[PDB]
């Protein structure tokens, strides 16, 4: 019955965001709450922020 | 009966590192400039940097040219780290054109007086046949902060072509900034503050430039608090 088949891709790129479930290697995984800006996060001596 | 600090000497270590101090500050404000500083130029600084590319025979990102040794979807994640600094206009159109076996560093671009590579030593793609060619069209803007390619498409304006390949464009001159106040010493005062703020660019702005434009953003904000609307 059928006549002409069509398939077509998309490769969307989807970046990070709040609800995505980031998890380490021991079992604890968590989702991500807030991206923060890039000066709010805790410096260490020396600037390097975490 | 306050004092009031002033630039001094600038201990330029290296081109990407520098430790400008502010030498006379009254007690209490050393950590109150400092932190509403780090604030300002981690932020806001405004830099430039690509916002689309364009090569000459590839459609889009995902492609492979036959040539080189790179997925397209690698060399628009080495153009992104790519700093350029711009005097006269606004906006530019670089331009880059090579032939041959061997890597295609950054200072191959067509040379312009006002554009200015400051990493000339950058790498950016490999070429790996004597009849390979690579011709691609760099594209740079003024701006700050950091702009996705998703969100700087609900200005696209009907982008007719099919052959742009868009990048993210994080314009920032600024990459850490620290800063500690220390005991500085005027000839007879029982405490007074050093601010030494070891910043660190890439290679991008001049440092007392920065300070002279983060202050400006600060002293320019605290008018709306000067005159209390009501």
């Amino acid at each position: 019955g059928v006549l002409k088949i069509v398939k077509v891709y998309l490769a969307v790129k989807r970046r990070i965001q709040p609800g995505d479930k980031m998890a380490g290697r021991h079992g604890n995984k968590g989702v991500i709450s807030k991206i923060n800006p890039i000066e709010d996060m805790p410096y260490d001596e020396n600037g390097t922020p975490v | 009966e306050f004092l009031k600090p002033r630039l001094v000497d600038i201990e330029q270590v290296s081109s990407t590192h520098a430790k400008v101090t502010l030498e006379p500050l009254e007690r209490g404000f050393g950590h109150t400039l400092g932190n509403a500083l780090r604030r300002i130029l981690l932020s806001s600084m405004p830099g430039c940097a690509v916002t689309e590319v364009e090569i000459d025979g590839v459609l889009h990102e995902y492609s492979t040219k036959e040539g080189v040794q790179e997925d397209i979807l690698e060399i628009l994640l080495n153009l992104k780290g790519l700093a350029v600094r711009v005097q006269g206009k606004d906006e530019v159109i670089l331009t880059l054109n090579k032939s041959g076996i061997g890597p295609v560093t950054a200072a191959d671009i067509t040379h312009d007086g006002d554009v200015e590579i400051v990493k000339p030593q950058h790498v950016i793609c490999h070429l790996t046949d004597e009849n390979a060619s690579i011709s691609m069209r760099i594209k740079v803007q003024r701006g700050r902060g950091y702009v996705p390619a998703s969100t700087r498409i609900h200005s696209e304006e009907d982008e007719r072509p099919i052959g742009r390949l868009l990048v993210d464009a994080c314009y920032s001159p600024v990459e850490r900034i620290a800063y500690n106040v220390e005991a500085a010493r005027v000839e007879q005062r029982t405490d007074l503050d050093k601010l030494v703020i070891e910043m660190e660019t890439n290679g991008t702005i001049d440092p007392e430039e920065a300070i002279r434009r983060a202050a400006t953003i600060l002293a320019e904000q605290l008018e709306a608090f000067v005159d209390l609307r009501d």
